[PDB]
C-alpha cells in the first residue's frame, strides 16, 4: 500500500473483501446462533440477560434474547432481523430460523472455502427452499370435516405443542385449555388487543384464570370511594370519556362580573353544572361509573350517597375491553345517556388479588374479549408466562386462519431432507452437491433436540433417516422415551405456516449472506 | 470463561459482533447453575435462623443509617442491597409470598435453599436438570394433596373466637410482641372481625388503621373502635372533649366562595365596596349558621379554614377541627356514620355522623396533640394504636399485627389449618417418601431430594432452639410413622409434650400450600436458567 | 422564476395570460395594536371567525372581479405574481377561478 | 388532530376516521381517490366528494394498516406492498422497483 | 410519473408474498370504531376535526 498524497476516502475507513469475509460472516453466524442454540425443544433452558441498567431478563424464546443481546456485525444481524419477522409473522419458531439459517451457512462454508461463486449457491439455495415449501403445502395434514370438537382437539394440542418447551409447560394443558378458550371468544379479526393480560404477584402458577368479561386494577380513588357498595348483580355500565371535576370551563374562558350576586350566581352555576352532569349520569339508571378522564373526589361521595360505583383514570385499553365484553359506548357527552350506550353483565366485584384490588366484569355472554389474570412468584416469572401465552396465542391464532398442521418434533424437518436428498441424486452434479447440504443442513433441529435433551444424537438421527427411507412421514424425537416415535400419534402438532415461513426466512437470510463479498465501514460520526 | 468467544477471525482480521463483548461475561452449562445454587443457599443459610420461636432478629441499616431491627423474611430481604440475580429472584420470592397470603416469608426462602442444594446434589450424580424440576413439581403436587388431606377446619364465628386467638399466636409467636402476645392477638383478631364482609368475602385493609406513637408501653397498644387523628381542635379555647358528639364532615374551606374558572370582580364605586365588605361578613355567618342549624356539635373540616372562622366557632360552642386529611375524613364519615358534605347548602341533620365520645389526648411532655373518635354505635371502621419505648420496636409491632391481621384474613378467606411446629413439613416428606417407593426409579430420586428439602423446616426449628437436630427430626419422624399422628412436630417451647395440636400451634393451610407452591415454582424457573450475561462493567 | 404555484388544483400551463405584478400581502394579517377576542358561546365564536377573514377576501374578491371583467372566457389566464405570501384561503380562493398565483417573488 | 366531541359524534353516526399525519399523504390520498382538500368542516359538495371502492382496517404480519383500495384494475395512484424477512432485503427490492 | 407508484414495505413473508394493489396502504389505525366501509364515501379535510 503506497500512500497517496489526497487519499480516496475517509481516513479510518476499514473494508474486508474476499472469501475471508464472507468466511468470516458466516463464522459471527453461528456465533449467534450459538446463543439460543439450548433453547429448543421440551429440554430447552433459559437465558438471562443483564442490561446496563441491572434489569435481568429471562426468556426462552430466540427472538427476545436475540434483540436484548445487542448484535453489532453486519452480518449477524441478519439472523436477529429474521427472528424478528417470524416472530412477526408467526409468532413460534424464532428458534428455529436461526438454526436452519447458521446450518446452512455452515453447510456451504467448505465450498466457498474452495472458490465456489456464490451465485451458484444462491440458486441452490432458492431451488431447495422452493421444493421444501411445495412438499410442506403437499403433505401437510387437514381435515375437511369443519367439526367443533375436532378443531377444538386440534387448536388445543398446537397449543400445547407451542406451549411444550417453557417454564409453564408442567400446565402446559391448563394453558392450552385457557388460550383456546380466548382465541374463540374473538370475534373475527383475533386482534391481540382484546386479550387483556395482568400480571399479579404472588400465588400458583394453578392460580391464574381467565375472566369471560373484563378485569382491571383500581385506579387511584378519592376520599369516600370505600363508603361505595363493591358488588352488583345486574348492573348498567356507564362508559364515560368525561372529566367529573369542578375546574374551569375552558383554559381561556374568563368571568367577569361587578357586583357580589353575580360572583354567587356564578359560584352556584359552577356547582350546578357539575351536578347536572352527574344528576344526568345518575338518571341514566347505571350503577357503575367509569371514565377514561379523572372523576374528583365530590363526583366519588355524590355516587357513594347513591350506592353508585366510580372509576376514573382508567386507561384507554380497558374502557376499549369494557365496551367490547359490555356492549356499550364510551360517551365524551352525557346529554344523551340512552338504553343502547350503557353497558350490561351479570356480576360486578371487586376482590382482593394478591395484594392488590381488581374490578371484575363476569357473566357477559356478548363479551368479544377476555382477560388473562397471572398468578407468579417473581416479575420476570410472570413476564415469561406472558410471553409462553403471547406464542401459543398467535400459532392458535395462525391455526384458526388454516387448519394445516404438520408433526413436530423434527419429524417434517426428516421428511424434507429424504425429500430433498433424493431430488439431489438426481441432477447432473454441480448442483447435487449444494442440495444435499441442504438437506443435511435440514438436520440441525432434531440433532439440537437429542444435545439438549442428553440423548446421543447420531443413534437417533440413524434411526430417524432409517424409518424415513424405509416409509414412515411423521416419526420424530420422542424425548421421554429416549427413542423415536410417532410424532402425529403422539400430537406433537404444530401448523405447518411456521416451517414454511421458517424455512422461507433462513432461506432468504443464508442467500442475502452469501451474495456479500465486500463489508466497507464509514468512520463513527 | 467469560466475554462469550474470541476469536479476531481465522485470517486475522478483526471479529466484533457483541457490543462491548471485550467488557461482557457470560457464564455457560453446570457451572452456571452451581453459582446460582451457591448464591441460593447463602440466602437460604442467612434466612434460616430467623425461623420458628427461638428465631433470632436481623439489624439493617439503610443508605442514610435508619436502622430497623426486623424478624419479618421480607422486610429483611427487601431492605438487603443485593447485587446477584439469583438474590433478586428470593428477594422476589419472599415478596410474592408477603403479598399473596403475609404470613411464612421466612419459610419459602429457607425451602427454596434446600431445594436448590437437593438438586446440586443431583447434579453432581448426573441428572438433566429439567428432570429435577419436573420430579420437584410432581412431589410438591403430592405433599399439596396431603396438606388438604390432614388439614382441620375451624370457627371462624365472632361468638367464638378462641381457634383464631390461638392462631394469631402462633402467628406472633416468633415476634417481638410476644411479650403481649395474647393481647396483641385478640386485638388483630378483633380488627379482623370488625372490619370484615361476613360472607366469605374479601377483608377491607384500608378500613384498619395503624399508627404508631412513642412512649407508653407495648400493653398500652389497644383497640380503638373508630378513628385516632394526629389532628387537634382548632382553636386553643374550645373544649378538649365532647359526649355524644354530632359530626359534620364538610370538605369545604370555611372561606368565601371562589369559582375554578379564571374570574374578576370589577369594584367600580365605594358602594361595590362596601357591598362586598357586607357580602364577606355574611358569607362567614351564613355558613357558621348552616353549620349550626343541623344541631351538630362537632365540624370536621378537611381544608382548614381562617381566623373569623374559628372565632365564630368557638362563640357558637362548635368545636372544630382543621386540615384533616382525605383518608381520615373516609374513615371518620364510615366509623361515625355519617355522610361526606361537599359544601354547608347541602349540610342537613340525617347526613350527621354521631360520636360517643371525641376527646384530645396528650402524649406527655411533647406538646403533641392526638384526637380520638370512639364509641361510634356501628363502627365499620377500626383502628390500632401503638405505643412503645422506641420507634424500632413500634415498627417491629406494626408489621407483626400485619402479619397478624393477613393470617386472620387467610382465615377468613378460607378456615383449614394445618398443625405447625414442622409437623405439617415432615408428614408432607412421608408423603412424599411413601409416594416415591412405588413411583419409577429415574424421578424417584427426584421426589426423594424434595423430601429431605421438606425436612429443613424441622431440622431448622430444632437446632435454633438448641436441640440436636437430626436426633429430634428422626424421633419425631418415627412417632408419626408408629402411631397415626400428623400433629406431632418440634417442642420449640421445651412443653414436654410433641403434639402441636395440644400446644395449640395452628397453621393456615393455605398458607403452606403457597409457600410450597411458590418454593416449587421458584425453584424451577432458577434451575431453567443455564445461562448469565452480565455486562461486567461495575459502573460507578 | 425559481417559485411555481402552490395550490395543486393551479393550471400548469396558461396560453394566453395577463400578467398582474403585486406587492400586496394576501396572507392572514395581525392588527398592530394587540387587537383580541372576545365571545361568549360557540355561535359567536364561528361569527367571529367567520368575520375575522374579511379584509383580506376583499382584496381577493377585488382581483377575481379584475379577472373575470377583463377575460370572461377561459381563452386567456391570470398569473399573479406577489412580492408577499398568500395563504391557503386566498390560494383555494384563487384556484377556484382558474388564477393562477406566485408568492413570495424577488 | 381529533377532538374528543368530534370522535364521539362521528361514532355515533357510523363515520370512519383516518388521521393522516403528513399532507403528502393527504394528497396523494385525494389523488387516488377523487376528492378535494376541504379548508372548513363544511360539508363536502358533489364534487369534492371521493369515492373508493373499499376502505378497511386490516393486519399484515403484526402491522395494523388501513387500505383504500380499488376494485378497478385503474386510478390515479397505485402501491406495491413489498413483503419480505429482512428491511435490509426490502430496501434493495424497493431500489429495485425504482 | 414516478411519484404515483408507492412501494409499502411489511416485514414476515417473504418477498415471493408481494403484491400489487391499486389504490393506497396506510400503516396506521382508525381513530374510531368503524373499520370497514364497503361503498366508501371519503371526505377529505387539511384543517382538524
Ligand atoms: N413434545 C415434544 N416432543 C418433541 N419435540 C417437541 C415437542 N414440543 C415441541 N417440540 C419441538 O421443539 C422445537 C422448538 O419449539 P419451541 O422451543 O417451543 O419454539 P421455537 O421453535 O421458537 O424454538 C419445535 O420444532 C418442535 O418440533
Ligand atoms: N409455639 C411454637 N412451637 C413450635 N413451632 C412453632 C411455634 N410457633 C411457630 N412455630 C414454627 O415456626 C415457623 C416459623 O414461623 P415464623 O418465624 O413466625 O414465620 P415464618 O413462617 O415467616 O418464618 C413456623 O413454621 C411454625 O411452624
Ligand atoms: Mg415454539
Ligand atoms: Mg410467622
Amino acid at each position: 500500500m503506497m500512500p497517496t498524497p489526497v487519499i480516496l476516502l475517509k481516513e479510518g475507513t476499514d473494508s474486508s473483501q474476499g472469501i475471508p469475509q464472507l468466511v468470516s460472516n458466516i463464522s459471527a453466524c453461528q456465533v449467534i446462533a450459538e446463543a439460543v442454540r439450548t433453547t429448543l425443544g421440551p429440554r430447552g433452558m433459559d437465558k438471562l440477560i443483564v442490561d446496563g441498567r441491572g434489569k435481568a431478563t429471562i426468556s426462552n424464546d430466540g427472538a427476545t434474547i436475540l434483540k436484548l443481546l445487542d448484535v453489532v456485525h453486519p452480518a449477524a444481524k441478519t439472523l436477529v432481523d429474521i427472528a424478528k419477522s417470524q416472530d412477526a409473522e408467526v409468532g413460534d419458531g424464532t428458534t428455529s430460523v436461526t438454526l436452519l439459517a447458521a446450518e446452512f451457512l455452515k453447510q456451504v462454508k467448505p465450498y466457498v472455502e474452495e472458490g465456489l461463486h456464490p451465485q451458484i449457491i444462491i440458486r441452490a439455495f432458492r431451488t431447495a427452499t422452493q421444493l421444501a415449501v411445495n412438499k410442506i403445502k403437499e403433505i401437510a395434514v387437514t381435515v375437511k370435516k369443519a367439526d367443533k370438537v375436532e378443531q377444538r382437539k386440534l387448536l388445543e394440542k398446537c397449543a400445547m405443542t407451542a406451549l411444550s418447551s417453557k417454564l409453564i409447560s408442567q400446565q402446559k394443558a391448563f394453558f392450552a385449555k385457557m388460550v383456546v378458550d380466548a382465541v374463540m371468544m374473538l370475534d373475527d379479526l383475533l386482534q391481540l388487543k382484546m386479550i387483556g393480560i395482568k400480571k399479579v404477584q404472588g400465588g400458583a402458577l394453578e392460580d391464574s384464570q381467565l375472566v369471560a368479561g373484563v378485569a382491571f386494577k383500581k385506579t387511584f380513588s378519592y376520599a369516600g370511594f370505600e363508603m361505595q357498595p363493591k358488588k352488583y348483580h345486574n348492573p348498567k355500565i356507564a362508559l364515560l370519556n368525561v372529566e367529573l371535576e369542578l375546574k374551569a370551563e375552558k383554559d381561556n374562558a374568563e368571568i367577569r362580573v361587578h357586583t357580589v350576586e353575580d360572583y354567587q350566581a356564578i359560584v352556584d352555576a359552577e356547582w350546578n353544572i357539575l351536578y347536572d352532569k352527574l344528576e344526568k349520569i345518575h338518571h341514566s339508571g347505571a350503577k357503575v361509573v367509569l371514565s377514561k378522564l379523572p372523576i374528583g373526589d365530590v363526583a366519588t361521595q355524590y355516587f357513594a350517597d347513591r350506592d353508585m360505583f366510580c372509576a376514573g383514570r382508567v386507561p384507554e385499553e380497558d374502557l376499549k375491553r369494557t365496551m367490547m365484553a359490555c356492549g356499550g359506548s364510551i360517551q365524551t357527552s352525557v346529554n344523551a345517556l340512552s338504553a343502547d350506550v350503557l353497558g350490561r353483565c351479570q356480576v360486578f366485584e371487586e376482590t382482593q388479588i394478591g395484594g392488590e384490588r381488581y374490578n371484575f366484569f363476569t357473566g357477559c355472554p356478548k363479551a368479544k374479549t377476555c382477560t388473562f389474570i397471572l398468578r407468579g412468584g417473581a416479575e420476570q416469572f410472570m413476564e415469561e408466562t406472558e410471553r409462553s401465552l403471547h406464542d401459543a396465542i398467535m400459532i392458535v391464532r395462525r391455526a384458526i386462519k388454516n387448519d394445516s398442521v404438520v408433526a413436530g418434533g423434527g419429524a417434517i424437518e426428516m421428511e424434507l431432507s429424504k425429500y430433498l436428498r433424493d431430488y439431489s441424486r438426481t441432477i447432473p452434479g454441480k448442483q447435487q452437491l449444494l442440495i444435499g447440504a441442504y438437506a443435511k443442513a435440514l438436520e440441525i433441529i432434531p440433532r439440537q433436540l437429542c444435545d439438549n435433551a442428553g440423548f446421543d444424537a447420531t443413534n437417533i438421527l440413524n434411526k430417524l433417516r432409517a424409518r424415513h427411507a424405509q416409509g414412515g412421514t411423521w416419526y420424530g424425537v420422542d424425548i421421554n422415551n429416549e427413542d423415536i416415535a410417532d410424532n402425529f400419534e403422539a400430537f406433537v402438532w404444530e401448523p405447518a405456516m411456521v416451517r414454511i415461513n421458517a424455512l422461507t426466512a433462513a432461506s432468504e437470510a443464508a442467500c442475502l449472506i452469501v451474495s456479500v463479498d465486500e463489508t466497507i465501514k464509514n468512520p463513527r460520526s | 470463561a467469560s466475554m462469550g468467544t474470541l476469536a479476531f477471525d481465522e485470517y486475522g482480521r478483526p471479529f466484533l459482533i457483541i457490543k462491548d463483548q471485550d467488557r461482557k461475561s457470560r457464564l455457560m452449562g453446570l457451572e452456571a447453575l452451581k453459582s446460582h445454587i451457591m448464591a441460593a443457599k447463602a440466602v437460604a443459610n442467612t434466612m434460616r435462623t430467623s425461623l420458628g420461636p427461638n428465631g433470632l432478629d436481623k439489624m439493617m441499616v439503610d443508605k442514610d443509617g435508619d436502622v430497623t431491627v426486623t424478624n419479618d423474611g421480607a422486610t429483611i430481604l427487601s431492605m438487603m442491597d443485593v447485587d446477584h440475580q439469583i438474590a433478586k429472584l428470593m428477594v422476589e420470592l419472599s415478596k410474592s409470598q408477603d403479598d399473596e397470603i403475609g404470613d411464612g416469608t421466612t419459610g419459602v426462602v429457607v425451602l427454596a435453599g434446600a431445594l436448590l442444594e437437593e438438586a446440586e446434589q443431583l447434579l453432581d450424580r448426573g441428572i438433566h436438570p429439567i428432570r429435577i424440576a419436573d420430579g420437584y413439581e410432581q412431589a410438591a403436587r403430592v405433599a399439596i394433596e396431603h396438606l388438604d388431606k390432614i388439614s382441620d377446619s375451624v370457627l371462624v364465628d365472632i361468638k367464638d373466637t378462641e381457634p383464631l386467638i390461638q392462631t394469631a399466636k402462633t402467628t406472633l409467636g416468633s415476634k417481638v410482641v410476644n411479650s403481649c402476645h395474647r393481647q396483641m392477638a385478640e386485638i388483630a383478631v378483633n380488627a379482623v372481625l370488625t372490619v370484615a364482609d361476613m360472607e366469605r368475602r374479601d377483608v377491607d385493609f384500608e378500613l384498619i388503621k395503624v399508627e404508631g406513637k412513642v412512649g407508653g408501653r407495648l400493653e398500652d397498644t389497644k383497640l380503638i373502635k373508630g378513628v385516632i387523628v394526629d389532628k387537634d381542635f382548632s382553636h386553643p379555647q374550645m373544649p378538649k372533649k365532647v359526649e355524644d358528639a354530632k359530626i359534620a364532615i364538610l370538605t369545604c374551606p370555611f372561606e368565601p366562595p371562589k369559582p375554578k374558572t379564571k374570574h374578576k370582580l370589577d369594584v367600580t364605586s365605594v358602594e361595590d365596596y362596601k357591598a362586598l365588605q357586607k357580602y364577606e361578613k355574611e358569607k362567614f355567618e351564613e355558613m357558621i349558621q348552616q353549620i349550626k342549624e343541623t344541631g351538630a356539635n362537632l365540624a370536621i373540616c378537611q381544608w382548614g379554614f381562617d381566623d373569623e372562622a374559628n372565632h365564630l366557632l368557638l362563640q357558637n360552642n362548635l368545636p372544630a377541627v382543621r386540615w384533616v386529611g382525605g383518608p381520615e375524613i373516609e374513615l371518620i364519615a364510615i366509623a361515625t356514620g355519617g355522610r361526606i358534605v361537599p359544601r354547608f347548602s347541602e349540610l342537613t341533620a340525617e347526613k350527621l355522623g354521631f360520636a360517643g365520645l371525641v376527646q384530645e389526648i396528650s402524649f406527655g411532655t411533647t406538646k403533641d396533640k392526638m384526637l380520638v373518635i370512639e364509641q361510634c354505635k356501628n363502627s365499620r371502621a377500626v383502628t390500632i394504636f401503638i405505643r412503645g419505648g422506641n420507634k424500632m420496636i413500634i415498627e417491629e409491632a406494626k408489621r407483626s399485627l400485619h402479619d397478624a391481621l393477613c393470617v386472620i384474613r387467610n382465615l377468613i378467606r378460607d378456615n383449614r389449618v394445618v398443625y405447625g411446629g414442622g409437623a405439617a413439613e415432615i408428614s408432607c416428606a412421608l408423603a412424599v417418601s411413601q409416594e416415591a417407593d412405588k413411583c419409577p426409579t429415574l424421578e424417584q430420586y427426584a421426589m426423594r431430594a424434595f423430601a429431605d428439602a421438606l425436612e429443613v423446616i424441622p431440622m431448622a426449628l430444632s437446632e435454633n432452639s438448641g436441640m440436636n437436630p437430626i436426633q429430634t427430626m428422626t424421633e419425631v419422624r418415627a412417632r408419626q410413622v408408629k402411631e397415626m399422628n400428623p400433629a406431632l412436630g418440634i417442642d420449640c417451647l421445651h412443653k414436654g409434650t410433641n403434639d402441636m395440636k395440644q400446644q395449640h400451634v395452628i397453621e393456615t393451610l393455605i398458607g403452606k400450600k403457597q409457600q410450597i407452591s411458590l418454593a416449587t415454582q421458584m425453584v424451577r424457573m432458577i434451575l431453567k436458567i443455564d445461562d448469565i450475561r452480565k455486562p461486567g462493567e461495575s459502573e460507578e | 422564476l425559481d417559485h411555481g404555484a402552490r395550490h395543486p388544483d393551479m393550471k400548469k400551463r396558461v396560453e394566453d395570460a395577463y400578467i398582474l405584478t403585486c406587492n400586496v400581502s394576501l396572507e392572514y394579517e395581525k392588527t398592530e395594536v394587540n387587537s383580541g377576542f372576545f365571545y361568549k358561546s360557540a355561535e359567536e365564536r364561528e361569527k367571529l371567525v367567520k368575520a375575522e377573514r374579511k379584509f383580506i377576501e376583499d382584496r381577493v374578491k377585488k382581483i377575481i372581479e379584475l379577472k373575470r371583467k377583463v377575460c370572461g372566457d377561459s381563452d386567456k389566464g391570470f398569473v399573479v405574481i406577489n412580492q408577499k405570501g398568500i395563504d391557503p384561503f386566498s390560494l383555494d380562493a384563487l384556484s377556484k377561478e382558474g388564477i393562477v398565483a406566485l408568492r413570495r417573488a424577488k | 388532530k381529533v377532538a374528543d366531541m368530534a370522535l364521539h359524534y362521528a361514532n355515533k353516526y357510523n363515520i370512519m376516521l383516518v388521521r393522516l399525519n403528513s399532507k403528502w399523504d393527504l394528497r396523494r390520498l385525494c389523488k387516488t381517490v377523487g376528492a378535494t382538500a376541504l379548508p372548513r368542516l363544511t360539508p363536502p359538495v358533489l364534487e369534492e366528494m371521493g369515492h373508493c371502492d373499499s376502505v378497511y382496517l386490516s393486519e399484515v404480519g403484526d402491522t395494523q394498516v388501513v387500505v383504500f383500495k380499488h376494485e378497478k384494475e385503474d386510478g390515479a395512484i397505485s402501491t406495491i406492498v413489498l413483503r419480505g424477512s429482512t428491511d435490509n432485503l426490502m430496501d434493495d427490492i424497493e431500489r429495485a422497483v425504482d | 410519473n414516478v411519484d404515483n407508484i408507492r412501494v409499502c414495505k411489511i416485514l414476515g413473508s417473504g418477498i415471493s408474498s408481494s403484491s400489487v394493489l391499486h389504490g393506497m396502504v396506510f400503516k396506521k389505525e382508525t381513530e374510531g370504531d368503524v373499520t370497514s366501509v364497503k361503498d366508501a364515501k371519503i371526505a377529505v379535510y387539511s384543517c382538524p376535526f
